[PDB]
RNA sequence: ACGGGGAAUCAGGGUUCGAUUCCGGAGAGGGAGCCUGAGAAACGGCUACCACAUCCAAGGAAGGCAGCAGGCGCGCAAAUUACCCACUCCCGACCCGGGGAGGUAGUGACGAAAAAUAACAAUACAGGACUCUUUCGAGGCCCUGUAAUUGGAAUGAGUCCACUUUAAAUCCUUUAACGAGGAUCCAUUGGAGGGCAAGUCUGGUGCCAGCAGCCGCGGUAAUUCCAGCUCCAAUAGCGUAUAUUAAAGUUGCUGCAGUUAAAAAGCUCGUAGUUGGAUCUUGGGAGCGGCCGU
């Protein structure tokens, strides 16, 4: 601190209040302009539908296709790419279905190699992407 | 463009069966082939240390 | 190989009732019955084997102690006057219902529509 | 509105930093030691440790002659000797920072079985303490955690219902009895 | 955003949460108005209006689960239309009646505790403290190790007479006889370049497929992908996502920084605000233990 005066509670107190602002993650979770924007609306995960099936390009050195799949969340209706994530599993996905998306990793930032994906996809119309992945359960039709 | 060669690799690498194996003991049995492998068998190795999976 | 130690041990004058925590010893065997309990109470305390109301034991962990509770009366006259209705049901001297509450409560409702005399004639 | 407890803690926590390799080192010798299932019931005796010891940390910055330091803290003194790991002269409250992890697991039964030659290894000693053969002071203890007190040492032998103590022969024993005079005539 | 008791985290300070069982308050679809009564602006009371919705012979009439179950809807997100007044109790005109309040079960990996999945010999044999021999070697006084070699011992899971338990069952405990040799009665979930414990092993793929929190790896020798063995970590658990705490001395009261990295208003005045010089009570007697202490 800089002023220490014994009667300067009310400063010291009211001043951190203003300078706490100009911290980031303190603006994004005190302004609801993050919790508006946050397409999930403060969810760790989310149902939607797959309205088409995207290749996203791999970006910077790393030259290869992120097999990423479009989705239309049931709460609002507002768009998303999602990165279907292990050896072959966009083949498990199909237009119209139902698929349960987490986010990434990074709360709302791009993770790696995927530009602007912030989310993935975790089950395939109540069968999980990893059951399907090891085969334990197979997709119903 | 192309979404073509999705699990092209997982999907034609030749899959070798999983291999039958004696089922490894589980609990505080372990900790006993865990332990008695460790700090009562092995002797100072001189020059620099071998890892427990150093194959060579 | 039985042994009862009786501990507690407290007379009751309000209630007609001496009444003891019974220290069953039993090794090698499982909870013995209330039947083989009292008939070992009858000759403990030189008591009638009527008014003897024994319950809620609660065997070791072993197989080697069981503590439970159990009260000796006066007379039957007074057995009936200060008793739960399940603990002379053991014995078969209160001989309950056997119609439950889903009936009783609907038959009640049913009771609550009429005005008059006509409540005999709604349910069954 | 429900007439239940609900009160519980925690009775280990896990290492801050998981893979410190001198770290593992020391708490897998702890086990071989004394016969332990998994790193969990390594990390609850440094906490019951940790507990006792912050509580000196709260004893020894208070005032001396003080009405709450004489009385709390000569009472975690009378606890730490009857449970046998402090000792008799040495129960004055400064102590109790210089004692370490292996002064409790002696004290743990599993090895009480094993440091009376009523096992023949303390993973041996487990296998009689979780299949019920041992009991203190005519009570079977079936759980190998359990903190034998000073004056509960002398009664530690083998439970009266139990083959390798004073009692009848288990399975084994009589399917080779089955199989003994059933063949033979 | 019900409020506090509290909760999580936590060297010390803090920060964050408190819908939720205890207290106080508010509300019964939204408002409003009342009756009765000691007490209500009552909703398992009424009268409206508004929204919604039910039965109907079309005239009418009845309604209020933010009680307990259940059902739909919304969602990432949540249990039985079960039993009982035996317990705690409350009401009544009452020893008797009643109570989804409450209790007991079903469901339940929200979570907390305890704690199985082997143990012990037997000889092969691999070494080790050691009498002996320079070693190659035997002894073995101490056992130390592992294994589809051979055994005699175990208890639990599971099956189930029988009590016990409790209102009646249940569950634990207790109890029989039946119950373990690939004790298939088979522990997983994640990793294995670095951070970060743990393979320059092989086979495939060849900027592709994919991995990867970050750094990055993959261009035909891939420690990073996909597989085999392998081993590492935690262990009836473990991985992921999101909020949050410590990490953060990267909010700094403790405790930061502002010359050049982000940053001293162009400069001065100036009322709130904050902070403000030294200065007025000292020393003596006296009781006292081993010059000093009370």
């Amino acid at each position: 601190g800089k002023c220490r005066g014994l009667r300067t509670a009310r400063k010291l107190r009211s001043h951190r209040r203003d300078q706490k602002w100009h911290d980031k993650q303190y603006k994004k979770a005190h302004l609801g302009t993050a919790l508006k924007a946050n397409p999930f609306g403060g969810a760790s995960h989310a149902k939607g539908i797959v309205l088409e099936k995207v290749g996203v390009e791999a970006k910077q050195p790393n030259s290869a296709i992120r097999k990423c799949v479009r989705v239309q969340l049931i709460k609002n209706g507002k768009k998303i790419t999602a990165f279907v994530p292990n050896d072959g599993c966009l083949n498990f996905i199909e237009e119209n279905d139902e698929v349960l998306v987490a986010g990434f990793g990074r709360k709302g930032h791009a993770v790696g190699d995927i530009p602007g994906v912030r989310f993935k996809v975790v089950k395939v119309a109540n069968v999980s992407l990893l059951a399907l992945y090891k085969g334990k359960k197979e997709r119903p039709r | 463009g192309s979404l073509a060669r999705v699990g092209k690799v997982r999907g034609q690498t030749l899959k070798v069966a999983k291999q039958e194996k004696k089922k490894k003991r589980t609990g505080r049995a372990k900790r006993r082939m865990q332990y008695n492998r460790r700090f009562v068998n092995v002797v100072p190795t001189f020059g620099k240390k071998k890892g427990p999976n150093a194959n060579s | 190989t039985v042994t009862i130690r009786t501990r507690k041990f407290m007379t009751n004058r309000l209630l007609q009732r001496k009444q003891m925590v019974i220290d069953v010893l039993h090794p090698g065997k499982a909870t013995v019955p209330k039947t083989e309990i009292r008939e070992k109470l009858a000759k403990m305390y030189k008591t009638t084997p009527d008014v003897i109301f024994v319950f809620g034991f609660r065997t070791h962990f072993g197989g080697g102690k069981t503590t439970g509770f159990g009260m000796i009366y006066d007379s039957l006259d007074y057995a009936k006057k200060n008793e739960p209705k399940h603990r002379l049901a053991r014995h078969g001297l209160y001989e309950k219902k056997k119609t439950s509450r889903k009936q009783r409560k609907e038959r009640k409702n049913r009771m609550k529509k009429v005005r008059g005399t006509a409540k005999a004639n709604v349910g069954a | 509105p429900v007439a239940r407890s609900w009160v519980c803690r925690k009775t280990y926590v896990t290492p801050r930093r998981p893979f410190e390799k001198s770290r593992l080192d020391q708490e897998l010798k702890l086990i071989g030691e004394y016969g332990l299932r998994n790193k969990r019931e390594v990390w609850r005796v440094k906490f019951t440790l940790a507990k006792i010891r912050k509580a000196a940390r709260e004893l020894l910055t208070l005032d001396e002659k003080d009405p709450r330091r004489l009385f709390e803290g000569n009472a975690l003194l009378r606890r730490l000797v009857r449970i046998g790991v402090l000792d008799e002269g040495k129960m004055k409250l400064d102590y109790i920072l210089g004692l370490k992890i292996e002064d409790f697991l002696e004290r743990r039964l599993q090895t009480q079985v094993f440091k009376l030659g009523l096992a023949k290894s303390i993973h041996h000693a487990r296998v009689l303490i979780r299949q019920r053969h041992i009991r203190v002071r005519k009570q079977v203890v079936n759980i190998p955690s359990f903190i034998v007190r000073l004056d509960s040492q002398k009664h530690i032998d083998f439970s009266l219902r139990s083959p390798y103590g004073g009692g009848r022969p288990g399975r084994v024993k009589r399917k080779n009895a089955k199989k003994g005079q059933g063949g033979a005539g």
